[PDB]
């Protein structure tokens, strides 16, 4: 999870979802391309409160 | 089942619901595109059938 | 819950099954530490060995 | 759920203190009545959330 964070596929409607990156293959729904994306965070000022 | 030209499956316990199930056998495993039988479980979210 | 439980100690209607994982607040079973603790033993045990 | 055992120390333990945080505020929150100015959503309005 160091690399890959939490994989996208369907928890609960809260659960947030970076521990802390956020990952999952999508498979582009234009067309038949099946790709792998992954988003990282940095909080910032006063994200904690 | 030889008999009837059944297979039947049998599970202790699931790791979560809201993935969908099916049953896969394989000789190779590790490769899906190998398998040589694929069931969807009939009512999802069920064992032994 | 206590309705769901108390139905289930007799019958075993599933009506609607999966209960909509979005429909929890409720708290989590937790593992037993005495076992846990003889695994943990066990492991030390086999590093210093 | 009856197979989503977690390790102890988590705030999802039926046991953690997450638990029994849960079960005093559950029997002490009508303790008093709301029109009074002891009553515990009246005095820390933030406890409720």
């Amino acid at each position: 999870q160091k690399y890959l964070g939490m994989l996208q596929n369907g928890y609960s409607d809260s659960t947030s979802a970076y521990v802390d990156n956020i990952s999952t293959g999508l498979v582009v729904n234009n067309e038949s391309k099946l790709e792998a994306y992954k988003i990282t965070r940095v909080k910032t000022d006063d994200y904690d409160k | 089942n030889k008999t009837k030209n059944y297979i039947a499956s049998v599970q202790g316990h699931l790791m979560n619901a809201d993935y969908t199930r099916r049953l896969i056998l394989t000789p190779v495993e590790n490769n899906y595109y190998a398998r040589l039988f694929e069931f969807p479980f009939s009512p999802n979210t069920i064992l032994n059938t | 819950y206590q309705q769901d439980l108390t139905m289930l100690g007799r019958g075993g209607v599933s009506k609607n099954l999966r209960t909509a994982n979005s429909l929890v607040g409720l708290f989590l079973p937790e593992y037993n530490p005495a076992l846990t603790d003889y695994w943990q033993t066990l492991r030390l045990r086999l590093f210093n060995l | 759920r009856s197979s989503s055992f977690v390790k102890p120390g988590s705030v999802a333990s039926m046991f953690s203190p997450a638990g029994y945080l849960t079960e005093l505020y559950r029997e002490a929150k009508d303790l008093h009545f709301s029109s009074s100015a002891y009553h515990l959503d009246n005095r820390r309005p933030d406890l409720a959330d």
